[PDB]
RNA sequence: GCCAGUGGCGAAGGCGCCCGGCUGGAACGGGUCCGACGGUGAGGGACGAAGGCCAGGGGAGCGAACCGGAUUAGAUACCCGGGUAGUCCUGGCUGUAAAGGAUGCGGGCUAGGUGUCGGGCGAGCUUCGAGCUCGCCCGGUGCCGAAGGGAAGCCGUUAAGCCCG
RNA sequence: GCCGCUAUUAUUGGGCCUAAAGCGUCCGUAGCCGGGCCCGUAAGUCCCUGGCGAAAUCCCACGGCUCAACCGUGGGGCUUGCU
């Protein structure tokens, strides 16, 4: 975006080439081992992540340190940004001040941004077009085991809200889940979904099933 | 075949170490009734030619190349002299390559770590980033997060400043910096520390 | 142990979800409904269709081919979907 | 016995050996005065 | 002690797999653990399998092309008629025909997609995907 | 659309954030070696498709 | 491929003669029993825990 | 193969190499074989003792890749294989010599146990060779009974 | 006793002066024999530290109970001086323990490094020693450790990993 | 009060070092689990077919009470199945 571009200098390779007019596209970006650390480069590249709404703030903590002199207290703040197509992101941030603690949740996420599958793997769908995930995945953080499934079309998302929240920003419209642990930790809730979603990556196919299941890996 | 024996010897390229590894026992040729392991210096020839040419066709300036152990830390710098290729002889400063608010800050293109069991750090920034690992390895190192390995003692003053020298004429060599390589005019003993 | 006439309207899981609670309310203005129960009327009715359609995805021949038809042919006699259309629709 | 580690813990109890002293003492008085008096 | 040296040979894959290694080797050798991998190799899971001879049961050599995420044993071989594969593939599988359930009929052994084209059920020994 | 790199190892199509790493052959040249984080942490060889240069 | 394979064995099979007779003789290099020469009596081997000890084998060979 | 009430799991044994065929260094064909098989039975050795002895002098590796046959099957043909099965005999004699010590020496309840377990080992080949036929159904290990049968 | 050890043997409990006798079990080596004889085991049985009990002996030291001296506000204790049972032997009963690796047993797979015990192999050295050093194989016993696992501590080819019971 | 929530009964699908939880250890009976090849049988298993598993109830369409509920026509299913 010509806004923040204007106003942003680089100060990394990657943000180099950005600003310079490579790496016009952020599945250019990804799968290369590179360091993302810019923000900024994720949000010329994915401009619909600066929006309030594709943003969400999924957690707010008051967290305590002891000390002499009594109670210390920090805000940690979990986040989430995403294009509603295929890229979601996930941050944790810290502050004395929820603000604060906000943007650089947010920023941490922009940061962490991934890439996706998307498709069409019921079967009671074989609709080929990707309005769920195409194939079961399964995702951990802490003692929270979130396994996802596609579902039908005008389903939903068969999960609890931040799961709801975080598969909306990543453009996954109909999903069943069965989870195991403790979901009343959002953090670890959280990661495990955001796991499963990367695990889209991490499982293999064969030829035909793109087409099959409709596999779209970022925009449709 | 360059380089032909006897300076490996005397350098003590072949030399290894008590401790051995089986990502290493590819390169090693055998073992001595002391307990020592002995490198097969021709592969250690045929890497280096192979380095060579990797690091011809990568770019100079993005040529990083790190050694804490001191040994290293001179031929090193030469080696960047010759070829502008970011020595770093000292402590990697951690963060040299994650944290841009560091003043020296540098995102390079391939790196030439000396040995990883010292340069560790360097070496997980560079996994960080995704770069390739040029690394001389010896018969107990380990080839984790290793793109490219070379066979060296790595831990001798010879042996460095000779594995350093031919680095840089070879590279130069397949930059066409220079023709025939009896055309490389530095000395070892520039490359070497003496003390 | 006998029949029993059950309800042909679902309640939500939850009564109070922001969400579902404004959406409703939206629908209930647009189509002046007397009745949330009218309302999950109607939804029920849908999502029997959709669970039907279900089934008959993941369904055999010489019946739930049969099934099928009629499923088709019904809402194309509602007017819900045209005559060219299919389970996905 | 069928005991407990549990039990043998301290954060807010008495000391098992003893508490198992204190029960089969009762067990004893209890067994004394069924059998014969 | 030793039991299934078919659901060994499915581990050694799948952990294997896992590591990236390009060849396993499978000791106690069968001719059900051949036509498993037969099968796997028409279905496009492994690359090629050789059968070595010693004294002993016989060894298979097994080259790998990074294709399996998870294989295994049925290992209570569960009858299943023609028109159950559905649920077992829902059990087994993650999508709707993504993997392959291997099994024995009485017309040799096959996938689950075979078996309905053959209208033949069986029972369930493997599944792979 | 864009295509899905692939470990020269593994054959288990790289993954957007992971600590890979892709350079051309040595001694060949005109050949993308791709190496997954899993090769790489587990010094898994690799091997040029068009020539046969093995590799860490 | 290597070393659990096909296990093999590390013994051999050996031809010696004794020194008294001459008579070529096969025998193992691992016995269990001190190995006599068929016609002297002589003791071609001399058993061990392991590899026996050769007597008498000065013109040898090994299959 | 400590296995079997130690669960030690050593692997000592031997390593038959795959040989479909005879080693074409070999002497002695299946007849003499059989020959020297049934000379050493006589002189009073065991089976394993004669393959032993067979692959020690003779050279003679594999007496079934020679002749096709076992030693068991060369003896029963000629006359000579034990009448119980030789693992079984020398379990019991063992077990007899330590019901001797056993009686002189109660308070040996470690070497009590080794007669257990050997016993234990009775028992199981007895089951096994019942249900092959290789001794009568009615046989049963008695101390009493095999001390007169080792004697 | 010192030697005596992340040492060894043993199912565990547990086992240390030497010599002789009887005896158990394991590892290694093994082109020896048998030929699936295997695993686990409800129920059932055997063994099972200290302590305690029955009977009979013995009784140095230590020593519950008890007896005295102190201490202390008190001191049914800690400290001191004595001291019964007991600790030892014989034969029986008891059948409990932080009886703990707080980790049931078997089998297959998933990087290794470095020690150490035992056997074997191959080299080298030797004062030519049942000797020393190096390497390799098997089996034990430890530390570390990537991946991996886990709530974490920590485990990590002696899994708390994957699979088969 | 029952189901669900509850993978807090776990076949699917739970756990047992430190949180509840590995018998003190071993031995072994029933039971359960069982290496590889060949031949046979065809008991389980699978396919096809005959006879049964009432009606109502359940699903679907179509018709009649204004529609619906209800009722009828027909298709299918259900009965643990047995043969
Ligand atoms: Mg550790
Ligand atoms: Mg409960
Ligand atoms: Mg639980
Ligand atoms: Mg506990
Ligand atoms: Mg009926
Ligand atoms: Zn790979
Ligand atoms: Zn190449
Ligand atoms: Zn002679």
């Amino acid at each position: 975006s010509q806004r923040v571009l204007e106003e942003w200098e680089p100060r990394t390779k990657l943000g180099q080439l950005v600003k310079a007019g490579q790496i016009t596209d952020i599945h250019e970006i990804f799968r290369k081992g590179y360091q993302i650390k810019e923000p900024e480069i994720v949000d010329v590249l994915l401009p619909e992540v600066n929006m309030r709404e594709n943003q969400e703030v999924l957690d707010i903590a008051l967290t305590v340190r002891m000390t002499d002199s009594g109670r210390r207290i920090r805000f940690r703040v979990l986040a989430a940004v995403g294009n509603r197509d295929g890229y979601v992101g996930l941050g944790i941030g810290h502050g004395r001040e929820v603000g604060i603690a906000i943007r650089k949740a947010i920023n941490y996420a922009k940061m962490n941004i991934i890439e996706i599958k998307r498709g069409c793997g019921s079967w009671e769908c074989r609709c080929r077009r990707p309005h769920s995930i195409p194939f079961a995945v399964e995702g951990k953080e802490g003692s929270v085991r979130v396994k996802l499934m596609p579902g039908p079309r005008g389903l939903g998302l068969v999960i609890g809200d931040v799961g709801k929240k975080i598969l909306s920003l990543a453009g996954v419209q109909d999903v069943w889940s069965q989870s195991l642990g403790e979901t009343r930790t959002t953090v670890n809730f959280a990661k495990a979904v955001f796991n499963a979603l990367y695990n889209t990556n991490r499982v293999a196919i064969q030829p035909g099933m793109e087409e099959k299941y409709g596999i779209v890996v970022g925009r449709e | 075949y360059l380089v032909p024996l006897d300076q490996y010897l005397a350098a003590g390229v072949h030399i290894g170490t008590q401790q051995k590894t089986q990502d290493m026992k590819k390169f090693i040729y055998r073992v001595r009734q002391d307990g020592l392991y002995v490198l097969d210096v021709r592969k250690t020839d045929e890497r280096l030619r192979t380095a060579g040419k990797f690091l011809a066709k990568f770019d100079p300036t993005s040529i990083l190349a790190v050694s804490v152990r001191l040994y290293g830390q001179k031929p090193v710098k030469k080696f960047g002299e010759v070829t502008g290729a970011r020595a770093i002889p000292g402590r990697f400063l951690p963060g040299t390559m994650t944290n841009p608010q560091v003043k020296n800050f540098i995102e390079p293109d391939v790196l030439i770590v000396t040995d990883p069991r010292a340069d560790h750090q360097a070496m997980k920034e560079a996994i960080e980033i995704g770069i390739p690992i040029v690394a001389l390895v010896d018969t107990e190192n380990f080839l984790s997060y290793v793109d490219l390995a070379i066979p060296t003692n790595n831990k001798g003053r010879k042996a460095l400043a000779l594995i350093y020298w031919i680095l840089a004429r070879e590279i130069l060599y397949n930059r066409k910096e220079i023709e025939s390589r009896e055309d490389f005019k530095v000395p070892v003993e520039e490359f070497e520390m003496r003390i | 142990d006998p029949k029993r006439q059950r309800k042909k309207y679902e309640t939500p899981s939850h009564p109070w979800i922001k969400e579902r609670l404004d959406r409703e309310r939206v629908i209930m203005r647009k189509y002046a409904l007397k009745n949330k129960k009218e309302l999950w009327r109607h939804e029920t009715q849908l999502k029997e269709f959709r669970r039907r359609a279900r089934r008959l995805l993941a369904a055999r021949g010489k019946q739930a081919e049969v099934e099928r038809v009629q499923l088709l042919q019904r809402l194309n006699r509602l007017g819900l979907l045209p005559a060219d259309a299919v389970l996905d629709d | 016995m069928k005991r407990r580690p549990r039990k043998w813990k301290k954060k807010g109890r008495m000391r098992w050996k003893w508490i198992k002293k204190r029960i089969r003492r009762l067990k004893k008085q209890r067994r004394k005065e069924r059998g014969l008096i | 002690t030793l039991l299934d040296p078919l659901a060994n040979a499915l581990s050694h894959i799948t952990n294997s797999e896992r590591v990236g290694k390009k060849e396993v080797y499978l000791k106690p050798a069968s001719k059900l653990m051949g036509e498993v991998l037969r099968v796997m190799q028409e279905n496009g899971y492994i690359g090629e399998f050789e059968f070595i001879d010693d004294g002993r049961a016989g060894i298979y050599r097994v080259q790998l092309i990074g294709k399996i995420n998870k294989a295994g044993a049925i290992k209570p071989r569960f009858p299943v008629k023609a028109r159950e594969y559905e649920a077992w593939e829902k059990r087994f599988l993650p999508a709707f025909e993504f993997g392959i359930l291997i099994v024995s009929t009485s017309q040799g052994v096959m996938t689950h997609k075979e078996a309905i084209e053959k209208g033949i059920g069986g029972r369930l020994i493997a599944y792979v995907y | 659309k864009f295509e899905v790199p692939v470990c020269t190892s593994c054959g288990k199509e790289i993954t957007p954030r992971e600590h890979a790493t892709h350079f051309v052959c040595p001694n060949c040249g005109e050949a993308i070696i791709w190496r997954c984080e899993s090769c790489r942490v587990l010094s898994v060889p690799y091997k040029c498709p068009k020539c046969g240069w093995e590799g860490p | 491929l290597p070393k659990n394979l096909i296990p093999m064995p590390k013994s051999r099979f050996l031809r010696v003669k004794c020194i008294d007779c001459g008579n070529e003789q096969i025998v193992f290099s691992n016995p269990s029993t001190t190995v006599r020469c068929l016609v002297c009596g002589a003791t071609l081997v001399e058993p061990t825990g392991g590899k026996g000890i050769l007597k008498a084998k000065v013109l040898e060979v090994l299959e | 193969m400590a296995r079997m009430h130690a669960r030690k799991r050593g692997k000592s044994g031997s390593k038959r190499p795959p040989r479909t065929a005879p080693p074409t260094w070999v002497e002695y064909t299946a007849e003499e074989v059989e020959g020297l098989v049934v000379k050493l039975r006589k002189e009073g050795y065991s089976a394993a003792m004669i393959g032993t002895i067979l692959r020690d002098q003779y050279g003679i590796p594999s007496v079934k890749l020679i002749t096709g046959k076992k030693i068991t099957k060369i003896l029963e043909e000629n006359g000579l294989a034990p009448q119980i099965p030789e693992d079984l005999m020398a379990l019991i004699r063992k077990a007899v010599n330590l019901r001797k010590h056993l009686e002189m020496h109660p308070k040996d309840r470690h070497s009590m146990r080794g007669l257990q377990l050997t016993e234990s080992k009775i028992r199981r080949l007895v089951k096994y060779y019942r249900r092959t036929g290789k001794l009568p159904a009615k046989w049963r290990y008695d101390p009493e009974q095999a001390k007169l049968l080792v004697r």
